[PDB]
Order: C-alpha cells, then sequence, then structure tokens
C-alpha cells in the first residue's frame, strides 16, 4: 500500500512543521519532533468518510490544501510546493474519489466586491474571484454597528489545550459595509448559521461629544482603569491615573457648558500637544444612561461613587459624575 | 630640549619601574605650550609649538 | 474610477510574504494582510486611514479602507472605487501582534507609502490640465 | 542661621579627632600605616 | 543588504574577557543587542544564539572570570530552533565560531524562516563596538560604575575598614547628640561587622 | 621641513585661494590632496608654474608632471580632444 | 597602551592618556605603573 507523505507541512497555520500522510483510512498530520511545543504530541487524524471536497490554492508558505469536511469544518494544510500538485491530485482522486479543485484568488488590491455565505466559510469575491475566505468556526461574534455596517469579531487564538501555537499577525475584527435597502438580512443569515451571541462592554459610553480641543467629534468609552476617546481619524487611550483635574464650567453664552480634562502626559497629534481636553455640551442636552456593571461589582467597588442608573439629566452632569467616580478626582 | 636622553620614557611621558637610570636622564617628560611663530610659512607641520 | 492593480501573477508577490504577517510592497504600493492564511493584497489607493492602539501585550491596528457615504475628501469626479449600488466594501480590518516595535514600524511605513502616493497624485494633477506646450526658440543674437 | 562653615583646622595624627585613633592593629596595616608610628605631627601639603 | 559571511561576523567577535571589560557601560546594553556569539549549550556542542536583549538581575551576582569578577548583567538570548533563554555572561566562550556552528545556525534560521544580518548592519555593529571600546569614560560615568560595583561589592578589606571608620564617626556624632537609641543600633552593627583575624 | 605652498590666481589677476600641503611631496597623500584641490574646487587652472631656489624643485616638477600624466587633468573648456594642463618652469627674478 | 595597577585592590588596567586617573572598579585616585618588560640583570655582588 503506497503511503504518500509530505514533510514540512503546517496544520491550521501551526508554528511547528509536521509530517502529512495520505492513507486509505483518511488524512493524518503529526508535528515534527524537533520543536519543544508545550502541547499534546498526538497526531491529527481526519477519517476518509468526513472529506467532502478539496481545494488547492496559494497560501503564505507556498501552496495550501484546503479540505472541506461534511461537519462544516475547514482544515488548512500549507507548505506544499507547486510540483506536489500532480501527485496530490492523483492520490486524492485514487484514495477518496474527490476532485482536487484549483482555486485562483483575486490579487487586484480592491476592497470592494460581493460577499457570499458558503456552507462552511464566508467568501469575499473581487471581480468574480475569491479575495479571501473566513471559516465560520473562526468567527466568535457578529454585531450590526450601523444601518449598512456589519462587524465580525474573530476568536483571538491565545492558549487553548487543543490548538497548536499560531505564527504571525492575527486578524481580530472585520468590518463590512453592505449598501442598499440588505445588511440586516445578511447579518441574520450569518448569525443563524453559527448562533452568534451578542455581548456588551464598557461601563459607560457617550456618543458624538463635541471637542473644542482637540477640534473634532469623539465617542467617550469609560472603563475601570482607563478612558477611551474614539475619533474618525484618531483613537486615544487615557489611563484614569493620568487625569489630574476635571473642570465643569458654564460658558458665558448661557447655552453651552464646558467640561475640561487636564491630562498628564499631554495627548499628542504630532508636534504641539493637548494638556487640556475641552468638551462642549448643550445645557438642554439630556441623556439617560444605565451602567454596564454586575450588582456584586457595583456594591463592592462603586457604591456611593456612581449611580446604578442616571435619570434623564443634563449630559455634562452625568459625564462629570462618572469621571469623578472612575478617576477619584474632584470636579472643579 | 635637555641634553639628556628621552629614550627611556614611555608613551605617557613617565619612565617605568625596573629601568636603570643614570645622571641627567629624563625620568618625567613634560611640555608647556608656546604661541606658534611664523614658521607655518613653509614648515610641513614641523614647527615648534 | 482610476483603475489600479496590486499584482497580476502570484509570482509577482514577493517571497518575503512567507511569515503569516503584514508585509508591505512599496514598489507595487500594496499592503498584504494575513486573512486566515491568505496573502490578500490591499492597494494603498483602496486604503483610507489607520489607527494604532497597544492594548495589553498585543498591538491592535485598525486599517480603514475607502467606503461610500461621507468618506474621503476626494471630489465625485474621481472615485477610488468603481460605482456600484450592489458592491459591498471591506470597511476596516483589525490585526494584533505580540511584537510592538515591528508593528509600529509597519504602521509608519504604511503611512509614509500613503503620503508618497498622495504627493505623486498632486504632482500629476498640477501637470495634468497643463497642455503640452511647444519648446521655446532661443534668439540666435544678443537677447533683450 | 545654622551651621556656617568658617574654615578647616589641621588634625594632629593619632589624636582624638584623627581617623587612626580607632581601627585596632589589623586595620592599621590595611591603611598602609606603620603600627610603630606614634603620631603627634600634622600633614600639610 | 548583502548576506554576511563568516569573516564579517568574526570581525565583531566580542570575547568573554571583552564582556567583562565592557559589560558595565550604559551603551553596552544596545551594543550587545543583535550580536552573534559562541555559546556553551551545556546540555557540549557550542552553538550561536541571537541576543534579544539584556536584563539586570539583582541578587544573582556570579563569578564572571575569577572569584572577584562578580556580575549582575544577564543576556536574554535565543536559539532559532529553541526558545528564549536568559543566560549569564560567562556561558559564552572566547573561542571562535566554527564553520559547522555557523552552518547549523543558518539551518535553524532557515527552518524558522529568518534571515541573516545585513552587511550594512554588520558594519554598523562593528562601528558601534569600535566606538564603545575606544571611548573615554567621563567622571560621572566612573562614579556611576563605582557605585554599581559597590552595590555588587560583597566585601573588600579596604572597603570594610572604610565602612567601620564611617560607622565609628557616626557613632561619636550620635554620642555627642545624647541619642541613646541610635547608638545601640550602631554598636550592634559595629559588633556584627568586626571580629577580624 | 619644507611644505609645498599653492597659490591660484584667475584671469582677473586677483588671488582666489591659497592652500598648504603639509605632508611629504612623495607621499600618496600629497598627490591625492593636490588632485582634490585641482578637481573638486572647480579651480581649473590653465597652466601650472613650478619654481624654486635649488635642484630639489626638479623632483617636485617631475612628480607634478607624472601626476598630470596619470590623472588626465584636462583643462575645462567653456561650451573633443581635451588638452592637458601644462606644467613648466618659471623665471623668477 | 600602558598598564597600570590600583593602589588598593591591585587591579590591572590600561589608560589612553584621556581617561580620568581612576581605578575602574573601586574608584581609587592613586594608581601605579607596571614593571618594564626589559631584561633586568644584577651582578650578585
Ligand atoms: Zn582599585
Amino acid at each position: 500500500m503506497s503511503t504518500v507523505d509530505f514533510d514540512t507541512i503546517f496544520l491550521n497555520q501551526s508554528k511547528a512543521p509536521g509530517r502529512f500522510r495520505i492513507t486509505s483510512s483518511g488524512l493524518g498530520w503529526k508535528p515534527s519532533s524537533q520543536v519543544p511545543t508545550k502541547g499534546k504530541t498526538d497526531p491529527f487524524l481526519l477519517p476518509s468518510g468526513d472529506i467532502l471536497s478539496v481545494s488547492w490554492s496559494r497560501g503564505y508558505r507556498g501552496w495550501e490544501l484546503r479540505v472541506y469536511t461534511r461537519n462544516d469544518k475547514v482544515i488548512m494544510l500549507d507548505g506544499f510546493e507547486q510540483q506536489d500538485f500532480q501527485q496530490l491530485k492523483n492520490e486524492i482522486q485514487r484514495t477518496f474519489n474527490v476532485n482536487l479543485e484549483h482555486k485562483e484568488h483575486s490579487l487586484r488590491g480592491w476592497n470592494w466586491g460581493k460577499t457570499q455565505l458558503t456552507r462552511a466559510e464566508l467568501v469575499f469575491n473581487v471581480n468574480n474571484r475569491p479575495a479571501w475566505e473566513i471559516p465560520y468556526s473562526e468567527i466568535s461574534n457578529s454585531n450590526l454597528t450601523g444601518r449598512h455596517e456589519i462587524s465580525m469579531e474573530l476568536n483571538p487564538k491565545t492558549v487553548d489545550e487543543n490548538h497548536y501555537e499560531t505564527l504571525g499577525d492575527e486578524l481580530v475584527e472585520v468590518r463590512l459595509y453592505v449598501p442598499g435597502q440588505k445588511s440586516q438580512l445578511f447579518y441574520e443569515q450569518l448569525k443563524d448559521k453559527a448562533d452568534f451571541d451578542t455581548t456588551s462592554e464598557a461601563i459607560v459610553s457617550f456618543e458624538d461629544i463635541l471637542f473644542l480641543t482637540p477640534r473634532g467629534r469623539f465617542e467617550i468609552s469609560m472603563y475601570a482603569n482607563n478612558l477611551r476617546l474614539r475619533g474618525q481619524s484618531y483613537d486615544y487611550k487615557i489611563q484614569n491615573k493620568n487625569v489630574l483635574r476635571i473642570f465643569s464650567l458654564p460658558r458665558l453664552d448661557d447655552r453651552h457648558h464646558l467640561v475640561i480634562l487636564q491630562v498628564d502626559p499631554p495627548l499628542r497629534q504630532g508636534q504641539t500637544r493637548y494638556p487640556f481636553l475641552v468638551m462642549q455640551f448643550d445645557r438642554n442636552e439630556e441623556l439617560e444612561v444605565e451602567l454596564n456593571l454586575s450588582d456584586e461589582e457595583y456594591k463592592s467597588k462603586y457604591e456611593g461613587k456612581l449611580n446604578r442608573s442616571y435619570g434623564t439629566d443634563s449630559t455634562y452632569k452625568i459625564l462629570s459624575h462618572c469621571l469623578r467616580g472612575l478617576t477619584e478626582r474632584r470636579v472643579i | 630640549l635637555k641634553h639628556g636622553t628621552y629614550e627611556k620614557l614611555d608613551e605617557d611621558g613617565l619612565i617605568a619601574p625596573g629601568v636603570r637610570v643614570s645622571g641627567d636622564d629624563i625620568i618625567i617628560g613634560k611640555t608647556t605650550p608656546i604661541p606658534p611663530d611664523t614658521e607655518e610659512l613653509g614648515q610641513r607641520t614641523k614647527y615648534h609649538t | 474610477f482610476k483603475r489600479y492593480e496590486s499584482y497580476v501573477r502570484e509570482s509577482q508577490i514577493p517571497s518575503k510574504v512567507k511569515n503569516l504577517r503584514i508585509s508591505i510592497d512599496p514598489k507595487a504600493q500594496t499592503i498584504i494582510l494575513p486573512i486566515c492564511g491568505r496573502p490578500v493584497p490591499f492597494h494603498i489607493n483602496s486604503f483610507k486611514n489607520g489607527s494604532k492602539n497597544e492594548e495589553g501585550d498585543y498591538m491592535y491596528i485598525r486599517l480603514n479602507f475607502n467606503s461610500p457615504g461621507m468618506g474621503s475628501s476626494v471630489k465625485k469626479t474621481e472615485l477610488p472605487y468603481e460605482d456600484g449600488d450592489d458592491k459591498e466594501f471591506v470597511r476596516s480590518l483589525t490585526f494584533r501582534s505580540t511584537n510592538k516595535e515591528r508593528m509600529s514600524e509597519v504602521f509608519k511605513a504604511i503611512t509614509e507609502l500613503k503620503k508618497t502616493a498622495v504627493k505623486r497624485d498632486q504632482e500629476r494633477k498640477t501637470m495634468e490640465d497643463v497642455v503640452a506646450q511647444a519648446q521655446l526658440v532661443e534668439f540666435k543674437g544678443r537677447p533683450k | 542661621g545654622n551651621k556656617v562653615h568658617i574654615g578647616k583646622v589641621p588634625i594632629m595624627l593619632r589624636s582624638k579627632f584623627c581617623s587612626l585613633r580607632t581601627l585596632d592593629e589589623v586595620d592599621l596595616y590595611k591603611m598602609k600605616e606603620c603600627p610603630y608610628d606614634m603620631g603627634g605631627y600634622f600633614v600639610i601639603n | 543588504s548583502k548576506p554576511a559571511t563568516l569573516s564579517d561576523i568574526n570581525k565583531i567577535i566580542f570575547g568573554r574577557t571583552a564582556m567583562s571589560k565592557y559589560w558595565y557601560y550604559p551603551e553596552f546594553d544596545d551594543v550587545v543587542k543583535g550580536m552573534y556569539l559562541r555559546l556553551n549549550t551545556g546540555s557540549s556542542p557550542y552553538k550561536v544564539v541571537e541576543v534579544l536583549g539584556s536584563q539586570r538581575i539583582k541578587g544573582s551576582a556570579y563569578g564572571l572570570n575569577s572569584k572577584e569578577n562578580n556580575c549582575d548583567m544577564y543576556l536574554k538570548v535565543a536559539f532559532p530552533n529553541q526558545k528564549e533563554m536568559v543566560r549569564p555572561l560567562f556561558v559564552f566562550s572566547d573561542s571562535s565560531i566554527t564553520h559547522p556552528e555557523f552552518d547549523l545556525f543558518l539551518r535553524e534560521l532557515d527552518a524558522e524562516g529568518l534571515s541573516v544580518m545585513d552587511l550594512r548592519d554588520v558594519d554598523y555593529k562593528y562601528h558601534q563596538l569600535k566606538e564603545m571600546s575606544s571611548r573615554s569614560l567621563s567622571n560621572d560615568e566612573v562614579n556611576s560604575i563605582v557605585k554599581m560595583k559597590q552595590s555588587l561589592s560583597s566585601n573588600t578589606g579596604f572597603n570594610t575598614v572604610l565602612k567601620k571608620a564611617q560607622l565609628q564617626e557616626e557613632l561619636e556624632e550620635a554620642r555627642d547628640a545624647h541619642d541613646h537609641e541610635r547608638v545601640a543600633r550602631i554598636e550592634a552593627e559595629l559588633k556584627s561587622i568586626g571580629a577580624e583575624s | 621641513g619644507d611644505a609645498v605652498l599653492g597659490v591660484f590666481m584667475d584671469d582677473s589677476g586677483d588671488v582666489k585661494s591659497q592652500i598648504k600641503f603639509d605632508e611629504d611631496f612623495q607621499s600618496r597623500d600629497f598627490s591625492d590632496s593636490l588632485t582634490r584641490y585641482i578637481k573638486s574646487n572647480n579651480i581649473n587652472p590653465d597652466i601650472i608654474g613650478i619654481s624654486g631656489f635649488n635642484i630639489h624643485t626638479k623632483k617636485l616638477f617631475d612628480k607634478v608632471n607624472e601626476l598630470v600624466n596619470e590623472e588626465r587633468l584636462t583643462i575645462e573648456y567653456d561650451n573633443s580632444d581635451k588638452h592637458l594642463i601644462r606644467v613648466i618652469y618659471v623665471n623668477d627674478e | 597602551g600602558v598598564k597600570y595597577t590600583c593602589g588598593a585592590c591591585a587591579h590591572n588596567f590600561s589608560l589612553n592618556k584621556s581617561d580620568p586617573v581612576r581605578c575602574k572598579e573601586c574608584g581609587h585616585r592613586v594608581i601605579y605603573k607596571a614593571r618594564t618588560k626589559r631584561m633586568i640583570q644584577f651582578d650578585a655582588r
């Protein structure tokens, strides 16, 4: 029985090379014994009955063999040479009766196209060619971020007792823009496919705040240890310790209210800096906000510093109280 | 220069222990700067400073 | 739409790509991004703006791309994408890395490549509507 | 008004304010001082 | 941009004696960064490691060359095939890197998918080492190095005598101030330090 | 202890630059410095004069002639067999 | 270029006529030159 084997093959973007083997019972992959990989040394085995289809395409480390399973999982094997294609094609056809499909990918560098939800992967097509595909098993969560905007979070692969160390830069989040009255139907189908569960983060967020300095509009997301300013062109992370002083000052126009943060070190945009952040509110702007905190964490850490819910009071008062409670700085 | 011999001095202008010395030999080499003359006319750096 | 391309053949993609990391090709103005083991090229023209945030040990860099709806300041006359109501767009990709220094250098090099591309396009436009003039004929005697 | 410095007084060797009044016999050798030296003189320049 | 040959790497050989001669320099941390040197594996086939950085470790003073050669500097290196390692300075050997050693280092780099230092970078390292070795230290740098070695100083007869004299002076100062609490502590410290032979 | 002095004058008759050669005239450094002075500074003298008080100047003349023949220091001609810059002795009463 | 010896810890080193006169490891201000490498011969009389 001619066992065909390939050395230096990687499984699912593994850091360690392994030996790949084709047998009448299925596919086998085993890590090469030369790397101390804190990790089970157990061979990966895929039964012949679980193989649905196999595609051949360009990967990072040479050519990639992508195996589609009947259980809607995608297995990626990378590290093949271009010459291996003829041997692999003949052996896969002989052993599994499956055609090895050659899949050419779009290299145009365009960020527009059509998404296509295939059984096991989300495919992005550019000029009728696949630019990239994401297996549904790699998608952790999906969330509608606007009327035409879909954000997909990918499982950050850190340390799991069942996965080989990954080598390189990891994709964490993909945002798609789907025009037309269409993004909600696209989201529903994707969400239903893998039962994605929505999550909520950030103790409190304030959207669309006008800053006079730096000039622009920013979302303010507050955390236990840090404040985030999210701006179209600039994201800032300020530690609560770096906030020295909070000023809450009425403007003489008797229509706007100023909230001013002194930050050390001063925020940077290039040459000159921003030691003071100047926010401008309308006095008639009212906001209702519930804190994203568990009842046990609220009672233990924030009782008497923050309110569990703020009623419909002026936005600048709620913001000034939240800043006081999280930074422990007195409002002037 | 003194009429003695300067060949017993090291690179730093100090003689080293264990060296036999005689009268008028130079045991400490010291120089004091002097404003240069018009010898920079045609002297190839070989002018007394 | 000003048509552009990153690579025509897979051979054109540099051999330096073998690292499963973000590789930048200044000659082809291309930002190759590792999407699930795929060397996906993204032309600097399609790229819009970038935001870098070092969260913990990983450096989370969100690379934004041109998307319709109050996007780039470029006038309607020239669009960085082809017109299409049925066209869907990659609006942003966020990557993380344990190596902070290199990831900061990669971000600087993407930003520099964009500045050089914009400067070259301005220089072209300052020469575009300019009509190719005839060559000045020098006076064969003493000129006034 | 506090401790203003008015000058430096030379110290007689082996006197009460000398550093060699202490140090015993062993440390007197580490400091390259002869134990037979009796003191009673100053060191100027 | 050309790959470095054996002679280019040999030009930047930094021996263990040179390490002891220059490890206390403030710039030595960046000087040793990225260098290639022969290392005793111990577990012995000598191999080459790449310096990912250095980390001072207090309380880990070790004999570098002799008994008096106490050192607190540590080098964080790593084999290409193997993982990151924090090693003391004396592990490296003054002997030159052999052809099979450099060949194995190249094979491990190829297995990992890494490259060799550029010839321009090799020249930059060589110039950095030449500047550092021929540099003239300042008075402040000398004081800093002396204080660092004093912190590393376990014991020295001259320094012990100086410390005992300073303690005696402090004790007489406390006595003249009628401080009956400090003087007891100073007497206990003097008793502990003393009892010579 | 006899350094070589160089003085260049333009067609205007006004001194433009004077240089000192403090190395030995038989060293490679002397020839390299003279070539740098001749070429880099755009001096481009039309003729080079050499004179002295004794026969030692003859060796300098020979060395200069060899340098001219070696470096092909042709005269710059304002806008093609470019001609070499002549080196001769000068009467000096 | 020329060796030196510290006056307290007896540590050998060298100077380049530009370093401060100081022992590198204990900071002593007094150093001594090392013996010459020439041959020294005596008449044994
Ligand atoms: Zn010393």
